[PDB]
RNA sequence: UAAUCGCAAAAAGGUGGGCCCAGUUCGGAUUGGGGUCUGCAACCCGACCCCAUGAAGCCGGAAUCGCUAGUAAUCGCGGAUCA
RNA sequence: UCGCCUCCUAAAAGGUAACGGAGGCGCCCAAAGGUCCCCUCAGGCGGGACGGAAAUCCGCCGGAGAGCGCAAGGGUAGAAG
């Protein structure tokens, strides 16, 4: 639970921000299921690996703290 | 001695009596019973008409307390059905949600054993 | 007959019923 | 008893201190 | 008294708001509570070999009318007992009675409803008169926790000179019912 | 650079106070909300601490394990591995 | 199959046969009887805590399709209910 800091990757941030240039489009292939929602990047729906393939998630404000592979669940049918 | 809603407690000493409500517990108990000046080892059979009022004024102001408190719990497993994260499931699958081990116990989170089973070996 | 109504709120309402003496743990106005 | 970790033998049993039992 | 607050808060009040919104031209076309008819349904006391007299004679504390004893006219098997000796239990409340009711139901009984955001708004649809159901009857100030045994709710019906339910919904909301907006 | 300081409090016991036979001040699972720490990183998957939850269990069917004395029972402590 | 009752066959009075069509009876009620006084159905559409798709409650609409112990027919709420 980290307390002091957002633990979030820079290939991301860097990616979110240079499209927030003028706000573009947004398909975004990633691994870094690992990180942080964060704030207003909203829109931007982020294709996130979780192991096999790219889910095509999409994002909203009520979802924040929660990490990207909380919307990439990894096995199949419970 | 009706503090909260349908919840009544009497002659038990107080600062356990108050446990009995829903979103009270020995440490939000305890706390109040300073905060109001009254001797817990006292009974709710006993008491002045001031040091009830005195109570419920403390205690249904403060914090929240069976109703709205069960009602708000339930809105944000509900908010779990956003896009739908983890632990959106496991609440939809009524399973574990806090990382266990589902190979074997979880019986609280699983109705008792579904034993349900027919399975083979050699005949011949 | 006649009652008095009691509330935790302070106020007092005047209907009448069976029975006047009445506890109320607050009223409508609450 | 040595799994209320909101106690005394709670705290003793798990090896770890709080609220429920004082660090000295 | 032949007086009672609703009954002065109706015609001091609520009668001229009435004609002022919807523009009646005479005194009769005013709505005005006709009756308050409550009651309960009891799907037990039937078997268990129940009296369950109790009822009434605790009813007939708040209400302030001894109750009438209603009963089954098929026979379900299906749904237990056969027309006759059946149960079920209902009070009419008209004039004075009928605010005094009232008057501590609003001001005091659903106060201390275990929940509560304000009596649901769609309990009228045109056919004037609104109805609205209960669970537990220790709300009102009468019955004392001391008393009960069983939990009987029941069922509230109130009726009106209003024909449409929008007219009908101004009387009770000026008369001090909270609605669920 | 360590019988010369630290982990450190041993626990049950002893003293006197509280519960009064209650699924309870028994029991601490499940879950919500809030925090701390290790780590580049605790969504899958860490352990803690606090507020709120208080689940099954009122001594276990047919079965069946261990132990002959500082033993069995029962209480607590250290170490390896190792962020 | 054999007595009794209802309907059709039966040709608009009555009556009318066949190993023609198709059902009931061999009981029942001390109130399901006498009189006086009250009351009006089945459904349908809303509306109402437990409450089914008819449990009990409220409101409209509803001349009769309800009901009248039991087969059918006739009759019947301006009651036979």
């Amino acid at each position: 639970s980290l307390k002091k800091g957002v633990f979030v990757d820079d290939h991301l941030l860097e990616k979110v921000l240079e499209l927030n240039a003028k706000g573009e489009k947004r398909l975004i292939k990633t691994w870094s299921r690992r990180s942080t929602i964060v704030p207003e990047m909203v829109g931007h729906t982020i294709a996130v690996y979780n192991g096999k393939q790219h889910v095509p998630v999409y994002i909203t404000e009520n979802m924040v703290g929660h990490k990207l592979g909380e919307f990439a669940p990894t096995r199949t049918y419970r | 001695a009706r503090i909260a809603g349908v919840e009544i407690p009497r002659n038990k000493r107080v600062d356990v009596a108050l446990t009995y409500i829903y979103g009270i517990g020995k440490a939000r108990a305890k706390e109040a019973l300073e905060k109001t000046g009254i001797n817990p080892a006292t009974r709710v059979k006993d008491l002045t008409e001031a040091e009830v009022v005195r109570l419920r004024e403390y205690v249904e102001n403060t914090w929240k307390l069976e109703g709205e408190l069960r009602a708000e719990v339930a809105a944000n497993i509900k908010r779990l059905m956003d896009i739908g994260c983890y632990r959106g499931l496991r609440h939809r699958r009524g399973l574990p949600v806090r990382g266990q081990r589902t190979r074997t116990n979880a019986r609280t989170r699983k109705g008792p054993r579904k034993t349900v089973a027919g399975k083979k070996k050699a005949p011949r | 007959v006649p009652a008095r109504i009691i509330c935790g709120c302070g106020n007092v309402i005047e209907t009448y019923s069976t029975k006047p003496e009445i506890y109320v743990e607050v009223c409508s106005k609450c | 008893g040595k799994g209320d970790r909101r106690t005394r033998r709670g705290k003793i049993w798990r090896g770890t201190y709080g609220k429920y039992r004082p660090r000295k | 008294p032949l007086d009672v607050a609703l009954k002065r808060k109706y015609y001091e009040e609520v009668r001229p708001e009435l004609i002022r919104r919807f523009g009646y031209q005479n005194v009769w076309e005013v709505p005005r509570l006709e009756k308050v008819v409550i009651n309960q349904g009891l799907g037990e006391a039937k078997e268990d070999a129940r009296i369950l007299e109790k009822a009434a004679q605790e009813l007939a504390l708040i209400t302030g009318q001894k109750p009438a004893v209603t009963r089954a006219k098929k026979s379900i098997s299906n749904f237990k007992l056969r027309k006759g000796m059946p149960i079920g239990l209902r009070v009419t409340l008209r004039r004075d009675r009928m605010w005094i009711f009232l008057e501590k139901l609003l001001n005091v009984a659903l106060p201390r409803i275990r929940d509560f955001r304000g009596l649901n708004p769609n309990s009228f649809d045109g056919r004037g008169n609104y109805n609205l159901g209960l669970r537990e009857q220790l709300i009102f100030p009468e019955i004392t926790y001391d008393m009960v045994d069983a939990l009987r709710g029941m069922d509230i019906a109130v009726v009106t000179t209003a024909e449409t339910d929008e007219e009908a919904r101004a009387l009770l909301e000026l008369l001090g019912f909270p609605f669920r907006k």
